[PDB]
RNA sequence: CAUCCGGGUGUUGUCUCCAUCCAUAUUUUUUGGAACUUUUC
């Protein structure tokens, strides 16, 4: 089991998940892109192999809006866990 | 069933578990430490283990390790041995 | 006088399983199967059933302390006095419980044992006209014999899907005292024997054709539902397919690696020998000889089972008797075995081709039963019967033929009774049923006085279905009398 | 006698575009794995054939993806 | 194991109901199920998520689109659970 | 509404059971069987529906329930 | 490594969730399974504009909790050790 | 784990109900554990075939109702 | 029987027009030819042309599209 | 048909001795194909 978790990190060091793992040990404000039309810009404090995420720091974005209507809206959060399917485009802004 | 029951008398040094000289002659891998369920005890044979075999073949009396009492004269000693047959060498008396 | 039975509903022994749970199977034509048990003298048929009734049932009245604890086996199927005085079985008793394979499906089983003495074959093949399946009870120290060959002739000529067993293993172990070695050569021997007379198919115990009892110490294994309790408690799931055919027929073991290689390595016994008869050989050594310290242990350390205080104290049969049982569990390898061998799609149109006109007319359209022997259930005569189409009731009226007649196949050709009382057939005692369904043998009361030995049973409201419903022949004895007084 | 993954391989460090369960990217590919997900550089969001906006470095989840593109 | 899949199982024979993801009930004697619930049935009929009705012979439906399964309620008496 | 303070499923085998599905119904039940995925048996089922109004009712019977489609469970009311 | 294990050690916080569905829940974690299967109790299901529907019990599933919004006070680094 | 019981349905032509309520016909040539289905090919569906032979993709059948008994 | 592997096998070797259904979207087809092949449903297929569906022609290039997206295949 | 030498189990009393269940994400479940907009009622 621990041969195995070794072999993933190692992957993640190597692959496309490095960079989100270089964010999280920098610790730099970084964006995502979510299924349900959230943008969230949030400071990362855990990361695995299903990208979900421990957030803090946390300021999602949408739009609350039942036609024709135009309106943005976006909330602070302290502390927010995160769920990976969700996940569609995370980005890093510097 | 005409029973083939077997065991030898002579040598209480030989085996429980032997060949009679009266029987005719008839790309994927596991983890290891893996073995059989009882293959932790090393030996099937234990020092008992003959005597107890030859006991589960009995006459009533010894086949069991529990009991109760009788009285000293409903032990029938000469009983089992006129029932069986006389053999031959005596005589008519 | 005549028979040792039981007359009082209230004396039935209650059945854990709910009878009337077992009365909705009986509509489903493809969940039951009914199968009769054959084999030479003295292999424990009689006795193998024995182990299936005190499973089902939970308490039962003729069971003395004697025969629950180990000495004497309880027979249930020979009801008759003169069986149980001649030691021996003239009648063929069966019973009908439903028994749960491996998977956990529940399946309603009609069961018939055969007399097994060579001058009862009459009886062997009134249950090669209700077996759907047989299973063919083989003493491992006997061999296959001659009369073991013609039975497997027989149910091969008959269109009855075969499954063994091979019986009475301490005789082996207790009686020969061969070694761990010695026994699985002969295990092939008669195996690698049986094969031969099978014309075009191979028995095996992997297949599951093939099963290890002994019916004195009560005791069924298959290699698959032996190692579903204890071996498939330890790798993982996706391999147990893998396993399993692994483990018989010649290949061996080194450490977690199975190699067929001729022996090398140091230590030499195939993985038969390794993975099931030397766990099987320490059950019995231990369950003699150990001290009951020693062996209290071993049995929650391996096998998951404990022994109450009681158990600790019996005799050393009776005892060893208690270890396999709890050990090897309430018995679905066998019903497991003769769930996934009978295929009524290769079969059930065939044997119905050689019990009668091969066709097929009048699909459906009449009730169709065949009717098999004349039974005696005590007090009273019965006639076995088995039902290819329909649906008897009581009270109905019903045509009936003899097998005499359909030599030969508007009026006159009628005689006509009412199918007056219908039972469900249960060894000592017989149950009460309003109703019977396509598959399953049960008992009528009043078609006796229609007939002598076979007959066929039929009501049809069509004169189409009337000319086109097949009439089954007379039924085959496989001996003729040739003894005369 | 080309599979996929190989090919995958091949086209790292070169400009690659995806479409999702939907809208169009374009962007330098970084690195890949078995489970096919991405990350790029010089990342294009092109609102069906319109880039909206360069977000520049990125990372895309496999399950979201359509196809590959030169 | 899966108790309910074991059910499902021993319905075998016995007419069982059949809503989808899709929401189109079926009822039919049921044929044979798998681990994953993969049901055939017969003599099954048919009902549209808007209304109408349309028989059909052998169905078969994988678990993965089914939504609901009805059994008949004489199963829950025995002998699966205990 | 009452109910005691379970730490897992399992442990609350037979209570009366509200469950909520994706599509939206709401199936109320006795739970007999759990599963490793979630798949319910429920021993006297009613599936609850609203249509785009007020409840919509059907009683189905004993229902086996498949976990995918199964959003949450909650506890309608005490055993028997 | 896993956040399972994380969630696993949240025991006992009166935290909010969100599901695929948007469903706000105000709840008590008494536990969460190895799949994220949340436990909750003293529960509070709102809407994202409409009015409040509060229960004693729920057992939500994995699959649908998009995110879970933890306490107010909350060592994370400790919680993150093996 | 266990192979999808379809040995009834060989060589005969099949409905198959396939994602978004759409459809596919044709002989059955072959299938697997995952349930694709290897099929001698026919309409969607007024009507009009493409291919000669066709596969679909497990995940994407809704139902595979038999249009022979 | 013709496993889909082996289907897929032969698709690949003849190299043939391959007409391709997209999971849960009607209006949009792929059509071109097999070139690789996955333990999955995967697979990559140069010489690719999207098509919108009969309720035209556009231009594509090579491309690979994902096992999880595709429903039909005809080879 | 009996007598006689003996026997099991249970209840109560009394007497003696002592003593207060897998570990992990790529088609059948839990890494979702979700959401947005509009009509009728
Ligand atoms: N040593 C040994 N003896 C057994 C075993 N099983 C049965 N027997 C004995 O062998 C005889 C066979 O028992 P039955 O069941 O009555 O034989 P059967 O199969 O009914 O024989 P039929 O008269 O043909 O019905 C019995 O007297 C049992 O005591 C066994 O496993 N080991």
């Amino acid at each position: 089991r621990a041969e195995l978790e070794e072999l993933e990190e190692f992957e993640f060091k190597h692959g496309p998940m490095s960079l989100i793992n270089d964010a999280m040990v920098t610790r730099t404000p970084v964006i995502i892109s979510l299924r349900n039309n959230h943008k969230i810009i949030a400071r990362v404090k855990a990361f695995d192999r299903h990208c979900n995420m421990v957030l803090e720091n946390v300021k999602e974005l949408w739009t609350e809006k039942k036609g024709k209507n135009v309106i943005n809206r976006e909330r602070f959060i302290s502390k927010l866990f995160l769920r990976g399917d969700s996940v569609i485009v995370v980005l890093k802004t510097p | 069933p005409v029973s083939c029951i077997i065991q030898n008398d002579e040598e209480y040094d030989t085996p429980a578990l032997f060949f009679d000289p009266s029987l005719n002659p008839i790309d994927f891998t596991l983890p290891e430490d893996f073995a059989p369920l009882l293959a932790e005890e090393e030996e099937l044979i234990l020092p008992n283990t003959k005597d107890a075999m030859s006991l589960y073949h009995s006459p009533f009396p010894f086949n069991r390790t529990k009991g109760k009492m009788v009285r000293a004269q409903d032990v029938a000693l000469a009983k089992k041995w006129f029932l069986q047959h006389p053999d031959e060498e005596y005589p008519v008396k | 006088e005549h028979t040792i039975f039981t007359q009082l509903k209230k004396n039935i022994p209650k059945t854990r399983y709910n009878r009337d749970y077992m009365l909705s199977m009986a509509n489903i034509p493809e969940r039951i199967i009914n199968v009769g048990v054959i084999g030479p003298l003295h292999s424990g048929k009689t006795s193998l059933m024995d182990l299936l009734v005190i499973d089902s049932h939970k308490r039962i009245p003729d069971m003395s302390k004697n025969v629950e604890l180990g000495w004497k086996p309880l027979r249930y199927l020979d009801n008759l006095k003169q069986e149980i005085d001649r030691g021996l079985s003239i009648k063929l008793n069966g019973s009908t419980l439903l028994c749960t394979d491996l998977e956990s499906k529940s399946r309603m089983i009609n069961f018939l044992d055969a007399p097994g003495h060579v001058n009862f074959m009459d009886e062997t093949a009134v249950a090669l006209a209700a077996s759907d399946l047989v299973l063919i009870v083989i003493d491992v120290v006997e061999g296959v014999t001659f009369v073991v060959e013609q039975l497997i002739k027989q149910s091969i000529k008959n269109n009855v899907a075969m499954c063994f067993v091979i019986n009475k293993l301490d005789r082996l172990i207790l009686d020969l005292k061969l070694p761990p070695m010695d026994a699985y050569l002969k295990l092939n021997h008669i195996i690698a024997n049986i094969n031969s007379f099978t014309k075009g198919n191979v028995f095996s115990p992997i297949d599951n054709n093939i099963i290890f009892a002994s019916t004195k110490l009560g005791f069924t294994f298959t290699i698959k539902e032996f190692v579903s309790y204890y071996y498939a408690h330890s790798i993982p799931s996706s391999k147990i397919d893998d396993f399993t055919t692994r483990l018989w027929g010649s290949v061996y073991y080194h450490k977690g690696n199975f190699r067929t290689k001729p022996f090398e390595n140091v230590e030499k016994y195939p993985t038969f020998v390794e993975f099931i008869l030397i766990p099987l050989y320490k059950i019995f050594s231990y369950a003699l000889s150990m001290e009951k310290d020693k062996l209290k242990n071993l049995l929650r350390s391996n096998f998951r089972v404990n022994l109450s205080q009681e158990a600790l104290q019996y005799d050393p049969q009776p005892f060893l008797k208690h270890v396999l049982q709890l050990i090897f569990r309430q018995q679905t390898g066998l019903v497991d075995a003769i769930t996934r061998c009978y295929q009524p799609f290769e079969l059930f149109d065939n044997k119905t081709a050689h019990l009668s006109i091969p066709g097929k007319s009048t699909p459906e359209g009449t009730l169709w039963a065949h009717v098999l022997k004349t039974v005696d259930y005590g007090g009273a005569e019965w006639s076995l019967v088995r039902i290819y189409s329909g649906l008897l009731k009581r009270g109905d009226t019903v045509r009936i033929l003899d097998t005499s007649q359909s030599e030969s196949r508007e009026d006159d050709e009628t005689p006509s009774c009412e199918v007056e009382e219908i039972g469900l057939l249960g060894g000592r005692y017989v149950y009460p049923v309003h109703e019977a369904h396509k598959g399953q043998i049960v008992l009528i009361k009043g078609i006796s006085s229609a007939y002598i030995k076979s007959a066929t049973l039929y009501s049809v409201k069509s004169k189409e279905d009337m000319k086109q419903l097949k009439f089954f022949k007379p039924l085959d004895y496989i001996t003729e009398a040739v003894f005369k007084i | 006698p080309v599979n996929p993954k190989p090919f995958l391989k091949g086209l790292v460090n070169h400009r690659v575009g995806v479409k999702l369960k939907s809208t169009e990217y374009r962007g330098t590919l970084v690195s890949t794995d078995n489970y096919f997900n991405l990350q790029l550089n010089e990342a294009e969001e092109f609102v069906a054939g319109v880039s909206h906006g360069t977000l520049g470095e990125i990372f895309i989840r496999c399950n979201n993806v359509l196809y590959i593109r030169e | 194991n899966g108790i309910p899949v074991k059910l499902l199982n021993e319905a075998q024979g016995h007419i069982v109901s059949l809503e989808l993801t899709t929401g189109a009930t079926y009822r039919g004697k049921l044929v044979e199920s798998e681990d994953s619930m993969n049901v055939q049935l017969r003599d099954v009929i048919a009902t549209e998520p808007q209304g109408a009705v349309t028989h059909m012979d052998q169905i078969f439906v994988r678990g993965s689109q089914i939504k609901f399964i009805v059994v008949p309620d004489l199963l829950k008496n025995a002998p699966l659970f205990k | 509404i009452q109910v005691a303070h379970s730490s897992r499923l399992a442990n609350l085998i037979d209570y009366k059971l509200r469950v909520l599905t994706q599509d939206g119904r709401v199936y109320i039940g006795q739970l007999m069987a759990f599963d490793k995925h979630m798949n319910l048996v429920l021993n006297e089922c009613i599936e609850e529906r609203v249509p785009k109004i007020k409840v919509e009712k059907r009683v189905l019977g004993l229902t086996i329930l498949r976990g995918e489609q199964i959003l949450s469970t909650v506890v309608e009311d005490k055993p028997l | 490594m896993k956040l399972v294990n994380f969630l696993k050690k949240l025991r006992n916080e009166q935290v909010t969730i969100e599901l695929k569905n948007g469903t706000t829940v105000w709840g008590t974690l008494q536990s969460v399974s190895p799949q994220m299967n949340a436990i909750l109790t003293d529960v509070k299901l709102t809407l994202p504009s409409d009015n409040i529907a509060s229960l004693q019990y729920i057992n939500i599933r994995g699959n649908t909790i998009r995110q879970i919004i933890l306490p107010d006070s909350l060592n994370l680094d400790s919680l993150l050790v093996d | 784990v266990s192979t999808p019981e379809l040995k009834k349905y060989m060589d005969k032509k099949i409905l198959l109900n396939i994602n978004g309520s759409r459809k596919v016909a044709g002989i059955l040539r072959g299938y697997d554990i995952f349930l694709n289905v290897v099929l001698d090919d026919a309409m969607e569906i007024n009507n009009h075939q493409l291919g000669l032979q066709t596969v679909i993709r497990g995940n994407s059948i809704i139902s595979l109702e038999a249009l022979d008994a | 029987m013709v496993p889909p592997i082996n289907c897929i096998f032969n698709f690949l070797q003849q190299q043939t027009p391959v007409t391709i259904w997209l999971f849960e979207q009607i209006g949009i087809r792929i059509k071109g030819k097999i070139v690789g092949f996955d333990e999955f449903m995967n697979v990559v297929i140069d010489e690719a042309v999207e098509i919108p569906v009969n309720s035209k022609g556009t231009p594509l290039g090579k491309i690979l599209l994902k096992g999880d997206n595709i429903t039909l295949i005809t080879s």
